[PDB]
Formats: C-alpha cells, structure tokens, sequence
C-alpha cells in the first residue's frame, strides 16, 4: 500500500510562528536536541580487553 | 499592511530582530528624564586644577574658605 512522509504544510497562523521563531533565533532545538542526547556518556563502555579477555564464538 | 508584520516574520525573523533593536534605540533618549543627568554627572568631574580668582570690588560670592556655604549644588550625588 502507501505511506506519505514529509507531506504536510505548516500551520501558518499567529500562534505557531512564534513557536518556530523561538526555534531559529533562540535555539530550542540543537541544545535540547544534541546537548543532551550525546551526554548520555554515563553508560558503561563495552570494550573487550583483548590480550586477556576474548570474545564469544560458536561451535 | 497589518499582515506584512506577521507574514514576513514567518519567513525571515532575522533582520526583523535587527530593526526591532535599531528602532527603540533612537527613540528613547528623547523620552526619559534620566538623560541630561548623563550630561550633569559628566560636567562636574574635575580633571584639571581649579585656579582661584581675585577680589576687586566684587566680591560676588565664595570667600577664601571652601567649606563655607559658598559654591553651587553638586552635593546631590552623595545623597544619590
Ligand atoms: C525600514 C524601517 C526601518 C526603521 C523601523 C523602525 C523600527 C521598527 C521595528 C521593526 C518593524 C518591522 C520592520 C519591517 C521589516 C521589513 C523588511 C523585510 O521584510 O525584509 C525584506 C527583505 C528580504 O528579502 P529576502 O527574500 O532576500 O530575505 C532574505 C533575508 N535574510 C537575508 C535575512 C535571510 O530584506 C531586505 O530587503 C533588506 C535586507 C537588508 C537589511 C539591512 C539591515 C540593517 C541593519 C540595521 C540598521
């Protein structure tokens, strides 16, 4: 069948333009976007310590 | 024309923010009475040395003692 992606017009009224003009000018994206998704460094790293530890295999 | 200030602010809100700060900057020095105090503070800051004058007939004011009630009103800044 179908699915349409990126087929939508903007709202283009008085309210939601300030919602978009807060984005371009004062960066409500790009900090909430990727100043938080990256850090998120607080997970445990997964490194096989190779001369001693070795990885899984199969028979 | 009342849509033009809302249908270009949906397209380029970049220079609109510039004119909004370009305006409301020339306008305000004609408005608040805080200005001309900006020239009043700036007039009574002594750089050079006050040379004295001589008595000859007049004697208008301001005798040899400075701490007498002799000179003008620049002492409103200490109360400020
Ligand atoms: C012109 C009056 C100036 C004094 C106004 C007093 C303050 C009023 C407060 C702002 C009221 C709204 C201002 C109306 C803005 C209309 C201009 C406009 O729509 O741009 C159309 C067009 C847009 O054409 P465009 O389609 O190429 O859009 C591209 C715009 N940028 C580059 C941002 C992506 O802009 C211009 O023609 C002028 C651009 C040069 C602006 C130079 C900035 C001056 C710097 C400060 C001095």
């Amino acid at each position: 069948t179908y699915k349409y992606v990126n087929l939508r017009e903007p709202s283009m009224d008085m309210k939601s333009v300030t919602d978009r003009a807060a984005q371009t000018l004062l960066w409500t994206e790009l900090i909430r976007g990727l100043g938080m998704t990256l850090s998120y460094l607080f997970r445990e790293p997964a490194t096989i310590n190779y001369p001693f530890e070795k990885g899984p295999l199969s028979p | 024309v009342a849509a033009f200030l809302k249908n270009v602010w949906a397209k380029e809100p970049v220079l609109v923010a510039s004119f909004a700060i370009a305006g409301l900057a020339v306008i305000l020095p004609t408005l608040s009475p805080y200005t001309k105090y900006s020239l009043m503070i700036n007039r009574a800051t002594p750089y050079n040395y006050p040379v004295p004058l001589r008595d000859d007939g007049n004697m208008p004011d301001v005798p040899s003692h400075p701490q007498d009630p002799q000179g003008p009103s620049l002492e409103w800044l200490k109360r400020l």
